[PDB]
């Protein structure tokens, strides 16, 4: 549980998937 | 999933496929929440109007999968189930209230690049993220359209949470605080939904505070697939978290 929600091929490598920005944008508005 | 796109490899490493053993049949989605525990919708396992009642021996899960039909060696893992737990107040007679179940794997699954658990929300994460307009992500291998047409690669779609009064107005079914709904407005140009076979899979949100993905919802029910003004309904994971904990703490 301590390591939950951090994906080996993305977060752990400082890589972003192609659509996760869309989520962040929705939480703040735009950009 | 309607109007989704193909997942990147490792994009949803908590994705679980729930299968009927014989005949081989993909039943539902599910999610990995620890090395031994899998979360799904109660209606995937128990639905009396369809004379549906699966026990642990009827079922198997597949974890780490990307392709729907293709065997992915040294990557995907097949587990049997030790035990199924359905919420004791699951309401199939009326409205799918408390549409939640837990499945305990016979043996813990080894985590890898492709297999890794999702977080359950705490009260602060629920407060921050579960707001109308904020988007989550739904994933699955379910139908691409209305049941009455199957993807080869896990599908992904991002959908905004809908205001509770709008959810209420979309349906004659009595909705409860154990559900929320998500989907785009008619004539937004944007579309997307979960469909038959995506049930039980995860609705996840990524926290800007700690960069972790949290499972806020379980695909539960909907009037149609990507129908105008018909958002999908999701089991409200945070509202049912005390039950989840009681089961894991007691039977883990
Ligand atoms: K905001």
């Amino acid at each position: 549980e301590a390591d939950c929600g951090l994906r080996p091929l993305f977060e752990k490598k400082s890589l972003e998937d192609k659509t996760e920005r869309e989520l962040l944008e929705s939480y703040i508005d735009g950009r | 999933i309607v109007e989704g796109s193909d997942a990147e490899i490792g994009m949803s490493p908590w994705q679980v496929m729930l299968f009927r053993k014989s005949p081989q049949e993909l039943l539902c989605g599910a999610s990995l929440i620890s090395d031994r525990w899998v979360l799904t919708a109660a209606h995937c396992l128990l639905y009396p109007p369809w004379d549906k009642n699966f026990t642990e021996n009827d079922l198997l899960v597949r974890i780490g999968k990307h392709s729907r039909t293709r065997y992915e060696r040294n990557i995907e893992k097949i587990s049997m189930l030790e035990k199924i737990y359905i919420h004791p107040r699951y309401n199939w007679r009326e409205n799918l209230d408390r549409d939640i179940a837990l499945m305990k794997l016979k043996k813990p699954v080894a985590f890898s690049d492709y297999i890794h658990p999702v977080c359950l929300p705490d009260r602060e994460t629920a407060a921050s993220l579960l707001q109308a307009g904020y988007k989550g992500r739904v994933t699955g291998w379910g139908n691409l359209k209305e049941t009455w047409g199957q993807p080869s690669v896990l599908q992904v779609v991002n959908l905004p949470i809908v205001e509770r009064p709008v959810c209420k107005d979309s349906t004659r079914i009595r909705i409860t605080d154990n559900m929320f709904c998500a989907g785009y407005k008619p004539d937004e140009g944007k579309r997307g939904d979960a469909c038959e076979g995506d049930s039980g899979g995860p609705f996840v949100m990524k926290s800007p505070f700690n960069n972790r993905w949290y499972q806020m919802g379980i695909v539960s029910w909907g009037e149609g697939c990507d129908r105008d003004g018909k958002p999908g309904f999701y089991t409200h994971v945070f509202r049912l978290k005390k039950w989840i904990q009681k089961v894991i703490d007691q039977f883990g």
